[PDB]
RNA sequence: UAUUAAUCUAGAGUGUGGUAGGGAGUUUUGGAAUUUCAUGUGGAGCGGUGAAAUGCGUAGAUAUAUGAAGGAACACCAGUGGCGAAGGCGAAAACUUAGGCCAUUACUGACGCUUAGGCUUGAAAGUGUGGGGAGCAAAUAGGAUUAGAUACCCUAGUAGUCCACACCGUAAACGAUAGAUACUAGCUGUCGGGGCGAUCCCCUCGGUAGUGAAGUUAACACAUUAAGUAUCUCGCCUGG
């Protein structure tokens, strides 16, 4: 189940779904492997890449909720 | 990790936590070479997908 | 006709054709495909005469741009070849140049021995009546 | 090629100035326009910066040669009132192409098939159909000619039964 | 930085003729000179010497195949600047 | 020699006598035994029962008999 | 076969469109944590190991909260994963740049493989010059153990470990398997591209794993990514 797959949204951007990405993001501020977020490898990258550029841009926190 | 509500259903959670954040920091306060962490790293990998499927 | 399959030549024709017809004798098929050449064309006709294999036809596009063949080999109800062994004296770089009179006779004539001299593919004893020799290609038996 | 830029102000600080920093970093760019000065708007921010909580969000949307960015980078960090400078481009793994954009079919479909307010919850997201449409699209033919009729030959089986008989 | 496309037609023989030899060389020459640019500029970027050996080894091949099969299809060619 | 009902799994070149039936159905298993027996028995002088019987006779009792894929 | 006169496109390259990737270099940013310092809170032990002991501690350590500084390396994404010819490559961004993949009626027209010699790269350690130096830690000192300990343990602790420019050219630099080409049962996967087409599945062209037939192998094992069937070339070996 890649939903990302399964709706063909074919593009991921910062600003636009972003709670689509604290919905991947765990409660202790770290990425959810594969086993809970279901994607696939590549977009499952492409998440763990927009996460931590969110992460730069202080959009998301570091080691707390 | 902050959950706790009234007096021990957080604690069996706060249980698998205080092993997994174990298990993060036993492998960085001894060092050795990064192959070796490599090498463990699958290793740990091969367990997890052997014994858990 | 439209075989509907893309195929590439190895390399020089004998063993282009050796390499194809050994392993088809061991993974017991039946045909194989390759590009076709003058060379390999009267090796082909020079065996079928012998009855060493089944039917071979050149084939041709829609157009005389490229030209290929292909072979059945002689088999049995029991299903076994008629090959059993081949291999080739003649090598790009070794080539053997066999005058008449030291020329070899494959396993007391039971095998087959192909020899062009000077007019093409020829059977090693109708050489030998010929009384001539040459180069040789292959080894069949 | 496109360029997105990511603009955090200094914080607390009323929302025009914010735009009047706009403009003034508006004028930093060489010569690329075609863009859009859409904001966020202000956001708690989600750690301390240096000592402020929160700030505006704004961005950019133009797309010009590679001379366009460096002076402005080299402006940004001297203004102290802009705080963070993300400079995206297309370097971005992404896809546009026309025979391929219409993929709102699949985002319908799927909600359709996620829109289940009747009680009867028998669908299942991650389940097999057996569906087929069988367009092959490929064929990859190769046509060949009859140019020769050599020694013809027939055609046979592979049964094996032997011993013929048991005496 | 490279505009393929332009330097295509400036050595083109005929309207849709792009595999002769004449286009690849002249695409090279520039490719050539935009990495060794590149390369002054970076000292340290071995990929990209790499890459411009085989390109200039390339363009030896290239050229010997071409003065090898006729003498005088290079007459045109050894305006542009070799050696 | 030796006769065999040859699943698809089977390696034909072994058996001397080949006879491509399913045996995973124990329908299929009990017609074609039945057969085999009742084609021995009428060498040994016994009515044969479901060889050569033209109809109503093959028809054997079966739990139900479906999923040829096993686990 | 060699030479030469030519012709063609499947070999091999260029174009077209689509396409992935921690590919590389240069230029910038970030946060955790350690250490040091400063600020408060506090009064005897701390550290340490099999057990202890050098060592640190009322001159306020450890700890607790905050702030400053500097240096190094980039958990969680992370894989029966991806890229690179190899060594290697994973916090973020920009510029330059590499090669790669699928379909290519397009173009050219055998322009290909191998490559002595030549050239380029090449983990760590080490050398020279200037910096930088938080932590770690050769050598060195001390405390333990031992019969001895120039070791295993502990406390310190220098070179070095980091950056800029030049050098060295070695490694179990390994898949212990040179490169290229074509063929030869099968099955289970996985990843990239195309089409059909909510993923799920279907197939196509490729890479990457497992299983396994014949065949090979001294055996172990390999087996469509061969150590099989062969060819071309290079390099290599002839008891210890
Ligand atoms: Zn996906």
């Amino acid at each position: 189940y890649c939903r990302f797959c399964a709706i063909g949204q074919l593009r991921i951007d910062l600003i636009d779904d972003l709670e689509a990405l604290k919905r991947f993001l765990s409660p202790y501020a770290k990425i959810n492997p594969r086993r809970i977020t279901g994607n696939c490898q590549m977009h499952q990258r492409h998440v763990a890449k927009a996460l931590k550029r969110a992460r730069y841009l202080a959009l998301v926190p570091f080691v707390k909720d | 990790e902050v959950k706790n509500d009234d007096l021990e259903l957080a604690l069996k959670k706060f249980k698998r936590v205080s092993l997994e954040i174990r298990r993060l920091a036993q492998r960085h306060e001894y060092h050795l070479r990064k192959g070796m962490r490599l090498r463990e790293k699958r290793k740990i990998a091969q367990k997890k997908r052997r014994k858990f499927r | 006709i439209t075989t509907t399959k893309p195929i590439k030549a190895h390399f020089d024709p004998v063993a282009d054709l050796l390499t194809k017809i050994n392993n088809a004798r061991k993974a017991k098929l039946m045909t194989v495909t390759t590009i076709a050449s003058k060379l390999k064309i009267a090796i082909l006709e020079i065996l079928v005469k012998e009855g060493y294999l089944a039917n071979f036809q050149v084939l041709e596009n829609k157009s005389k741009t490229k030209r290929i063949v292909t072979f059945n080999l002689k088999y049995t109800q029991r299903r076994i070849p008629s090959i059993n062994g081949v291999k080739q004296i003649s090598k790009p770089g070794l080539r053997i140049y066999r005058p008449f009179e030291k020329l070899p006779l494959v396993l007391n004539g039971l095998g087959i021995a192909i020899i062009s001299t000077s007019d093409g593919v020829m059977t090693d004893k109708v050489a030998r009546l010929k009384k001539i020799g040459g180069e040789i290609l292959a080894y069949v038996w | 090629m496109q360029y997105n830029i990511i603009l955090l102000v200094d914080g607390s600080l009323s929302l025009e100035q914010a735009n009047q920093v706009n403009e003034k970093q508006q004028q930093t760019l060489t010569n690329v326009e075609g863009l859009q000065t859409e904001y966020l708007g202000l956001k708690e921010l989600a750690y301390p910066i240096k000592k402020q909580l929160s700030a505006h969000y704004y961005r950019w949307k133009f797309s010009g040669d590679n001379q366009s960015t460096k002076d402005f980078k080299r402006t940004a960090n001297i203004n102290k009132q802009v705080l963070r400078e993300l400079i995206i481009n297309l370097e971005r793994e992404y896809g546009y192409l026309a025979s391929i954009n219409p993929k709102k079919q699949q985002l319908a479909l799927q909600k359709r098939a996620k829109y289940d307010e009747i009680i009867a919850r028998e669908n299942n997201p991650e389940n097999p159909d057996v569906p087929v449409t069988s367009g092959l699209a490929s064929t990859q033919p190769r046509l060949s000619r009859t140019e020769k009729a050599q020694k013809p030959k027939e055609e046979l089986w592979d049964v094996v039964q032997k011993m013929g008989n048991f005496d | 930085q490279i505009d393929k496309n332009g330097i295509i037609k400036s050595a083109q023989l005929h309207d849709k003729d792009v595999g002769s030899i004449q286009v690849q060389v002249s695409l090279l020459t520039s490719q050539i000179k935009q990495l060794t640019d590149h390369l002054l500029a970076n000292k340290k970027d071995f990929i990209s010497k790499r890459g411009l050996y085989a390109k200039v080894s390339k363009r030896k091949r290239l050229l010997k195949y071409l003065k090898h099969n006729d003498l005088e299809a290079y007459r045109n060619l050894v305006k542009t600047l070799n050696l | 020699p030796v006769v065999a009902l040859c699943n698809t799994n089977t390696n034909p070149e072994l058996v001397d006598f080949i006879i491509p039936a399913n045996n995973h159905q124990p329908q299929s298993t009990c017609l074609l035994m039945n057969l085999l027996a009742d084609a021995v028995a009428e060498a040994k002088a016994m009515p044969t029962m479901f060889a050569y019987k033209p109809d109503e006779e093959i028809q054997i009792e079966i739990p139900q008999k479906q999923e040829a894929p096993r686990q």
